[PDB]
C-alpha cells in the first residue's frame, strides 16, 4: 500500500548501545536478510 | 539528574502506547508542535525497522505549529512473562528560513547543536 520514490538510506554501521536504535523506514518491504537457503536444505 | 528536553514538544511525552490485540498492526499517531519563532528539522528512530513503521519518517515543523506522525507496529506473539525491550526516539535541530533541503540541515548540524528525546512501547490488551 505505502511507499515513496526514494526511501531506506543508511547502511554499514557498527557500534555498542543498550537496545540498537535504526531509522524508523516508513513501511517494511524486506524483512531480516537475504541468504544462500534455497529449495530446501543441502542436497548438493 | 542529565537528562533534557527537545525543541519541540511531545504527545504523548513519555510512551508511545500500543492497545489492541498483537494479531495485526497497530497504529499509534504522535503529535509533535514547535513552541519557537523559527523552523525545526524533525527525525524518527525505533529499535527494530522490521516492527516498527513510521509513514513520514522524518519532516520540518513551522514556528507554533503541529505534525501528527503515524506509528505502525507490526504483529507479534505477545508473552505475559515477557518484558517490553522497545523503543523510540525523536531527534530535532534547527531549520534555516530559505532552504529547499531538509538533509543539508542534517549535514550542517553539529553533535552540540543537535537535541533528542526518548520513549517506551507499552503493550495493553482488550480485555473484552
Amino acid at each position: 500500500p505505502l511507499g515513496s520514490d526514494h526511501w531506506g538510506k543508511g547502511d554499514m554501521s557498527d557500534e555498542d548501545d543498550e537496545n540498537e536504535f535504526f531509522d524508523a523506514p516508513e513501511i517494511i518491504t524486506m524483512p531480516e536478510n537475504l541468504g544462500h537457503k534455497r529449495t530446501g536444505s543441502h542436497h548438493h | 539528574g542529565s537528562d533534557h528536553e527537545q525543541i519541540l514538544v511531545l504527545d504523548p511525552p513519555t510512551d508511545l502506547k500500543f492497545k489492541g490485540p498483537f494479531t495485526d498492526v497497530v497504529t499509534t499517531n504522535l503529535k509533535l508542535r514547535n513552541p519557537s519563532d523559527r523552523k525545526v528539522c524533525f527525525k524518527v528512530k525505533t529499535t527494530a525497522p522490521r516492527r516498527y513503521c513510521v509513514r513520514p519518517n522524518s519532516g520540518i515543523i513551522d514556528p507554533g505549529s503541529t505534525v501528527t506522525v503515524s506509528v505502525m507496529l507490526q504483529p507479534f506473539d505477545y508473552d505475559p512473562n515477557e518484558k517490553s525491550k522497545h523503543k523510540f526516539m525523536v531527534q530535532t535541530i534547527f531549520a534555516p528560513p530559505n532552504t529547499s533541503d531538509m538533509e543539508a540541515v542534517w549535514k550542517e548540524a553539529k553533535p552540540d547543536e543537535l537535541m533528542d528525546s526518548k520513549l517506551r512501547c507499552v503493550f495493553e490488551m482488550p480485555n473484552e
